[PDB]
RNA sequence: AUUUUUUUUU
RNA sequence: AAAAAAAA
């Protein structure tokens, strides 16, 4: 799984990134909850060559197998949100599979100033898939979920989480105003 | 070997280009077709699909697919989809199903106002959505004659 | 234009003959159909004024029926009167709703109006 | 597409359908019998040719495109009474 | 079985019962307490109504070609009223 | 009413009449070579084949399964089950036994009609039957 | 490190 | 040259 340093660096939601100029890469943290009683299933994927994180996630969920008549709640925290090709592949996959309630949570928007990306996000919202910006609750959830806290770390996560939540207001407003 | 069979109506380049231009104009420049969708040729993994226009009707949708590399080549296909259930749809029924939700039609109290000579505000400029109905509509259309950029019609694109 | 003035009174004898199972010629039926359409079309205050007129007419007929059956307070007399009156309601619920088809188009309802009037006058009372 | 026809006997304006090349007797066997008239003492007419008596489906074989349900072609029987106008 | 609709001018149009059952007004008018008389519809409009009855009962089943009904506009308005009485 | 719908609606009457079907393709190539390409395309299902119905723009297109995602069809065995206009049908014909031309028509798919889901079918039925005209409140 | 413009401060 | 904010 992830790392505390990896979490704080790769899940940034700011528009500054300070003087150091490490690159931010799209990541997917998916979690499964079935209503039968099985434990939530946790996973994370990167933008492997060609296989964007979303597409990899789709292939993973298709390959690992699940019952068709049991409704499953899937939530994916995407670092960069889905692109237009991913916005269409995910829409098609979620229309094909009826029993999957998909919740996409984006820490920041991917080329939100371009028209096709806005249309893809509107498509995702319209086709039963609610895509919303990360706020403090999901930031904290994916913090204590997808990170091992055994190792020592600097920068108290309390501050980390509050910093991320504070950064995640302008982009929340941008997403709320981007749907039309 | 496994196959999937589906009906493609062969069209030439000019008509497909005109349909794409009209749907793009009314999606963005105009306001009638804002609720539709569009899947460009680079957003799909199908080697032959050049475009896909999605028209959401209620909880279902209508998908119009335009193809790349057929013979005697390209073509247009129409499908009606509702939660993994899909049917082939002819151009006339496609237009009729489109007109049910999107483009303005005569109001409920439109026959009466015309009967007394009163003005009727909401008309029906999408004639292609009406293919036999009732004599009231025929008389009304013969009474009032009902757009500079033509509206997107599936039957005109899928002509010949 | 011409709605409910010199028009509803024209069909009032026809309405009360249609009620109570009184013989009415077909030509009168066609005339009443035309008059109902003209009333519901020319000024459109049909599903309200025709509604009130039909409601008061059916209520008056129900009251007259109660007056004519209270003279038959005997249990056997009450039962036979109820039987013949149920035949009357069957015939009226069959025939009366048809002329007021345009009531549904604008907004039958006369059948359920008669149903609730009979429920209040008879079913609720007895 | 079978031919569609209307017969104008003065006021009466019967409407019916017939085959593309059906004989006149098939036109006036039972179809005219609705008027309670047997084939005897009855003869069809058509414009000015008068159709003679019957059995000749050649001249009576009106083309389908010439007589549509939207605009059926008159026949006549015996004068006709023209329709009124607003 | 053929019904005989009489217009306001006395012009009797005889039509098939299933063709004249298209309009709900006729279907409700006939059954109850044959032949149907009218007080307002003239001959030149009842004729068009019967023509439309035939045209619709013929072309409703068709799904490929639907030829247009030729309606003269100068009378269409009046025709509309008659249609509003029937359909 | 799916079973009855085939016998009267004109679309199926014109579609199911043993229509002549001609393969469209590499007609520019020599006829012997062209029928060789058709044979080797039918041999391994890794291409598309279109039949033009000989007179209309309507064409039946056979694409390989693995072209629109993974999610019976033969190839005298030209069985093509689909759901046309809301009713399950099978386009059946023969073109592969001959060189490059043949016959093709429609037959009812009773098995697919029974196996098809009900809610969406009646939803489409209500969508098709109803008319937009004079429906908006005013 | 997804880009452009605008505003304030040093 | 650097920091913070808003919009596309
Ligand atoms: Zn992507
Ligand atoms: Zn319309």
């Amino acid at each position: 799984l992830l790392t505390a340093e990896t979490f704080r660096l790769q899940f940034n939601n700011k528009r500054r990134l300070r003087r150091p100029y490490y690159p931010r890469k799209a990541l997917l943290c998916y979690q499964l909850t079935p209503q039968n009683g099985s434990t939530p299933t946790r996973g994370y994927f990167e933008n492997k060559k060609k296989c964007h994180a979303e597409i990899c996630f789709i292939n993973e969920i298709k390959s690992m197998g699940l019952d068709e008549t049991q409704c499953y709640q899937v939530t994916c925290y995407l670092t960069w949100s889905p692109c237009s090709s991913c916005a269409w592949e995910l829409v098609d996959f979620i229309q094909a599979h009826d029993h999957l309630n998909l919740r996409i949570f984006a820490s920041r928007l991917y080329y939100h100033w371009c028209k096709p990306q806005q249309d893809g996000l509107r498509l995702l919202c319209g086709s039963q898939v609610p895509v919303e910006v990360m706020g403090f609750p999901e930031f904290a959830d994916c913090w204590e979920n997808f990170v091992d806290h055994e190792k020592p770390l600097s920068f108290n996560p309390y501050k980390m989480l509050e910093e991320l939540d504070k950064n995640s207001r302008a982009i929340k407003r941008r997403l709320d105003r981007i749907k039309s | 070997n496994r196959w999937q069979v589906m009906i493609v109506w062969q069209v030439d380049r000019m008509r497909i280009n005109t349909w794409k231009r009209l749907v793009k104009h009314h999606m963005y420049i105009s306001r009638k077709a804002k609720d539709w969708f569009y899947r460009h040729h680079y957003e799909s993994t199908h080697p032959k699909i050049s475009s896909e226009v999605h028209i959401p009707l209620g909880d279902a949708k209508l998908v119009i697919t335009t193809y790349w590399g057929l013979h005697t080549g390209q073509g247009v296909s129409i499908e009606w989809r509702k939660k993994r259930y899909s049917t082939q749809v002819d151009p006339d029924l496609a237009d009729q199903l489109i007109h049910l939700h999107y483009f303005d039609c005569f109001s409920e109290s439109a026959i009466r106002n015309t009967i007394l000579g009163r003005i009727v505000s909401p008309r029906c400029e999408y004639q292609a959505g009406h293919n036999v109905g009732s004599l009231q509509y025929l008389a009304l259309a013969a009474l009032i004659k009902p757009i500079k950029p033509p509206l997107p019609s599936v039957r005109k694109l899928t002509e010949d | 234009s011409l709605q409910f003035e010199d028009k509803w009174d024209f069909m009032r004898p026809i309405v009360l003959k249609l009620l109570r199972q009184e013989s009415v010629t077909k030509q009168q039926w066609f005339d009443l159909f035309s008059d109902v359409h003209a009333v519901c079309l020319w000024d459109d205050k049909g599903p309200a004024k025709i509604h009130q007129a039909l409601k008061e007419d059916i209520l008056e007929f129900i009251k007259q029926a109660q007056a004519r059956v209270l003279s038959h307070q005997d249990d056997t007399a009450l039962l036979k009167a109820y039987i013949v009156e149920w035949r009357k309601f069957f015939t009226q619920c069959d025939i009366l709703p048809k002329p007021f088809c345009q009531l549904e188009i604008t907004l039958s309802i006369v059948r359920k109006l008669m149903l609730d009037t009979w429920n209040e006058s008879i079913f609720s009372n007895i | 597409m079978d031919v569609f026809l209307m017969i104008r006997r003065h006021k009466t304006t019967i409407f019916t359908d017939a085959k593309e090349s059906s004989t006149v007797f098939e036109l006036k066997r039972i179809v005219e019998g609705i008027l309670k008239r047997p084939p005897d003492e009855q003869r069809l007419y058509k414009d000015d040719q008068l159709l003679d008596d019957g059995k000749t489906l050649g001249e009576c074989g009106f083309t389908s495109q010439t007589a549509r349900p939207q605009a059926p072609a008159t026949v006549g029987l015996a004068c006709i009474e023209p329709f009124s106008s607003p | 079985m053929y019904v005989k609709l009489i217009s306001s001018d006395g012009h009797e149009f005889i039509v098939k019962r299933e063709h004249a059952l298209t309009s709900g007004t006729i279907k409700a008018m006939l059954s109850g307490p044959n032949e149907v008389n009218f007080r307002e519809i003239p001959s030149h409009v009842l004729s068009k109504v019967c023509m439309y009855f035939t045209y619709k009962v013929r072309y409703t089943n068709s799904s490929t070609e639907i030829p247009e009904f030729p309606i003269a506009p100068e009378i269409a308005l009046e025709l509309l009223m008659a249609a509003n009485f029937l359909d | 009413d799916q079973r009855s719908k085939f016998e009267n609606e004109e679309f199926f009457r014109k579609l199911s009449r043993e229509c002549e079907i001609k393969y469209t393709g590499f007609r520019d190539r020599p006829h012997e070579e062209r029928q060789a390409r058709f044979q080797n395309a039918c041999r391994d299902g890794r291409s598309e084949i279109a039949f033009v119905a000989t007179g209309t723009n309507l064409s039946l297109q056979f694409f390989p399964a693995s072209w629109q995602g993974e999610q019976y069809v033969d190839l005298v065995y030209l069985k093509a089950p689909m759901i046309l206009n809301g009713v399950c049908v099978i386009w059946k014909g023969w073109i592969d036994l001959q060189r490059l031309d043949g016959m093709g028509c429609l037959e009812f798919d009773e098995e697919r009609a029974q196996q098809e889901d009900a809610l969406a079918q009646q939803a489409f039925e209500e969508a098709r039957r109803r008319t937009r005209e004079f429906e908006d409140r005013d």
